[PDB]
RNA sequence: AGUAAGGUCAGCUAAAUAAGCUAUCGGGCCCAUACCCCGAAAAUGUUGGUUAUACCCUUCCCGUACUACCA
RNA sequence: GUUAAUGUAGCUUAAAUUAUCAAAGCAAGGCACUGAAAAUGCCUAGAUGAGCCUCACAGCUCCAUAAACACCA
């Protein structure tokens, strides 16, 4: 009776002492489904006209890599000195409002944010119905 | 700046042939 | 006080919509890309059925000696069809809206994979200058809330916008002309702040007269050069 | 009985304290 | 020797940090969280949620290359388990359902240290605008329950919480 | 004081392949109870270390045991 | 227009027909490499602000950067 509470408690200590698992990553392990399954390319063949282009192209995308690198640190270097000039002009104005535009305030977090899409979502737009199941192979490992 | 990082590729060496597939949302986009 | 006008303006930003077009360089890598990947691939199961239908095809033509003429119903590339016809079939809406054609620079669905900044005409010592929103800075507030403020202000305006901080983004002071121009006045002091407009639009009551959405590339147009260069030092070309 | 060093230490200039902002060598070369 | 003036030449131990050995007994991600400084926000998780592994991945290495460039201390590069659903559409002219596809989903996430105030807006600026398609940028605080999801369940303890309840 | 030495189901024992008997819980047999037949549940004093655990060691706690002599 | 600071690549070396072998070093990029970084391999891009003076010291000036008197809603 009490005594078995005394080990209902131990039991839960004794399990606590254990390590918090974690999932293994599946995306990262290739299951035994591609593991040798005939499904290997012929030997490819690479025409020499379409190495020498290949090899030369990727020399001009090194190139527009870095352009593209140049005004993206400019642009933020821009935009920090814009909003680091106007900060510490307000404080001499106005040192009050300094301090509330300097401290940290929650105003901002969660920052969800979605990416564009490839075309606008159309006007009166009927999708068909159905339903999603969720397979999502469980983990569970007991010590 | 939109197309700076979808110019990729599947960085593996034990991969599965994909194929593109234009999947539309619940609306028109 | 001080001589300066406390102001507090808001830099309203609409994010694209849509992806931007290729450049003729990335046209070319991203078919190289491409090629990579189905050249260091495995093969799917799609294309094992390709094979699959290689294998049945061969018997059909030398080893006529199949157990079970059964088989499947469907083919790999009787499958690619279905699909096809149906892709073919369906179709998708215009990047181009017909605000583009129509030069519409009011309404939201213009430019959907630029951004889209917004302005308004302010009646001002009877001259009209397109700058954007803004509101006097008051008493026990903050300057982030005079922004917020002058989201309200506008005319039978729904729109929701999510505010970056407290911090400011930019300034921009201008002093009157020496004909109003007084020791109590001398000038003013305008802050920006920008948001990110989640949804929400105007109302069909005032358009063309009261606000318009131009990107950074036509923004000049609008503005004036004392006032254009602070605002597009902030401006993140997009 | 400690004694004053006749000049600069080695590695005196760099700052003991905030070392993650310090940019290590990473490399052996 | 102690009374030369060469003496300390040889000192290294205050250079490099502590580096303290993950003893066996005492593994455990001991993570002080910090929370509202006067300019730094607290730990923060740059969640990337995107249906495709590579466009996902590639625009994860983008956050945790751009820290590096701004001096913004990254704690951790990890990778939240992925979920498959299996869609299913209705068929036309009946009730029945059919396997329509399997569509999976991968988050990456970029954990990121505190940051300044002022900087919250620039950076926040740089990584909305950069979302290259569909990808769901999501940067929320670091609290234990959004890292309880990398691990895993203990029916176990369900089992024992259960008849504690 | 020192040394020796033990804790296991509610209880007592044997093994560490955690078992056996009894008690406890449910049902059957009988007019009812008990006997009897059938089924189920139940624990390694405590902390840490023992590849990992258990019989081990260590810490904590309870209790048991011997000796304390020559002037 | 006018009044006061500065101008080899991102910082910085040598140099700056002052002489000498020479425009250097580190950063910053692409690709490959268990998945992130980082290493490693292969590999890309380059400035002596401008003229004058000195021609055998190097600086002035110009222009520009940039602040100011100062046009502004
Ligand atoms: C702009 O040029 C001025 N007219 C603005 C103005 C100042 C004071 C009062 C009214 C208008
Ligand atoms: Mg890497």
């Amino acid at each position: 009776d009490q005594a078995a509470k005394d080990r209902l408690k131990k039991r839960i200590r004794r399990l606590e002492k254990a390590s918090q698992e974690l999932i293994p990553i599946e995306d990262f392990i290739t299951p035994v489904k591609f593991l040798n399954k005939e499904r290997q390319r012929p030997p490819v063949e690479l025409p020499f006209e379409e190495s020498e282009r290949r090899a030369l192209l990727l020399k001009r995308w090194s190139l527009y890599k870095q352009r593209e690198h140049e005004m993206e640190r400019s642009a933020i270097r821009s935009l920090l000195e814009a909003q680091e000039e106007a900060l510490q002009e307000l404080r001499l104005s106005s040192p009050e409002l300094h301090a509330e535009a300097t401290k940290r305030d929650p105003s901002l977090f969660p920052f969800e944010r979605q990416g564009p899409d490839y075309t606008p979502p159309i006007s009166d737009y009927q999708p068909p119905e159905g339903r999603y199941q969720d397979i999502t192979k469980v983990y569970t490992q007991v010590e | 700046d939109c197309n700076r990082a979808l110019l990729t590729r599947l960085h593996r060496q034990t991969y599965a042939r994909l194929y593109p597939v234009l999947l539309v949302k619940q609306d028109g986009s | 006080s001080s001589p300066w006008r406390l102001l507090g303006a808001l830099c309203l930003q609409r994010p694209p919509l849509v992806t931007k077009p290729l450049t003729p360089l990335q046209e070319e890598m991203a078919d190289l890309l491409q090629q990579i990947e189905i050249e260091r691939s495995l093969y799917s199961d799609h294309e094992l059925r390709a094979l699959d239908e290689a294998q049945q095809l061969a018997k059909k033509k030398s080893d006529l000696y199949e157990e079970e003429d059964e088989q499947n119903i469907l083919l790999a590339q009787d499958l690619e069809d279905m699909w096809e016809q149906k892709f073919l079939h369906f179709k998708l809406g215009a990047r181009l809206t017909e605000a583009d054609k129509k030069d519409d620079r009011t309404s939201l669905h213009r430019k959907l994979d630029r951004n889209l900044i917004l302005l308004v005409r302010e009646k001002l010592g009877d001259q009209d200058i397109w700058m954007l929103p803004q509101s006097d800075w008051q008493p026990g507030e903050t300057l982030r809330q005079t922004a917020e403020r002058t989201l309200a202000t506008l005319s039978e305006n729904n729109m929701e916008a999510k505010f970056l901080g407290n911090a400011p983004c930019g300034h921009y002071k201008f002093k009157f002309p020496q004909a109003m121009r007084t020791e109590t006045s001398l000038g003013a002091k305008v802050f920006f702040f920008k948001a990110l407009l989640l949804t929400g639009d105007f109302s069909q009551a005032g358009k063309k007269g009261h606000h318009v959405w131009v990107s950074k590339e036509e923004l000049g147009d609008y503005l004036k050069p004392k006032y254009l260069a602070q605002v597009r030092r902030f401006l993140l070309d997009l | 009985r400690r004694a004053a060093p006749l000049g600069p230490m080695p590695n005196e200039d760099i700052d003991v304290s905030d070392l993650e902002r310090l940019k290590k060598y990473r490399s052996f070369d | 020797y102690r009374s030369k003036p060469t003496h300390g030449i040889g000192r290294y131990k205050h250079l490099v940090k502590a580096q303290e050995p993950k003893k066996k007994k005492g593994k455990v991600e001991v993570r002080p969280i910090n929370l509202g400084t006067d300019y730094e926000y607290g730990v923060l998780n740059i969640h990337l949620i995107a249906y495709d592994m590579a466009l996902a991945e590639s625009y994860a290495q983008y956050v945790h290359n751009l820290c590096n460039h701004l001096a913004i201390k990254v704690e951790e590069s990890y990778a939240m388990p992925t979920k498959t659903m299996e869609v299913l559409q209705l068929q036309e002219q009946g009730s029945k359902m059919f396997l329509d596809a399997v569509l999976t989903t991968h988050e990456r996430v970029v954990q990121i240290s505190g940051l300044s105030a002022t900087f919250a807006e620039i950076f926040l600026e740089i990584i909305h605008s950069n979302l290259p398609e569909g990808v769901k940028l999501s940067v929320r605080e670091h609290t234990e329950e959004d890292f309880k999801g990398r691990f895993k369940a203990r029916p176990e303890l369900e089992e024992l919480l259960a008849k504690l309840n």
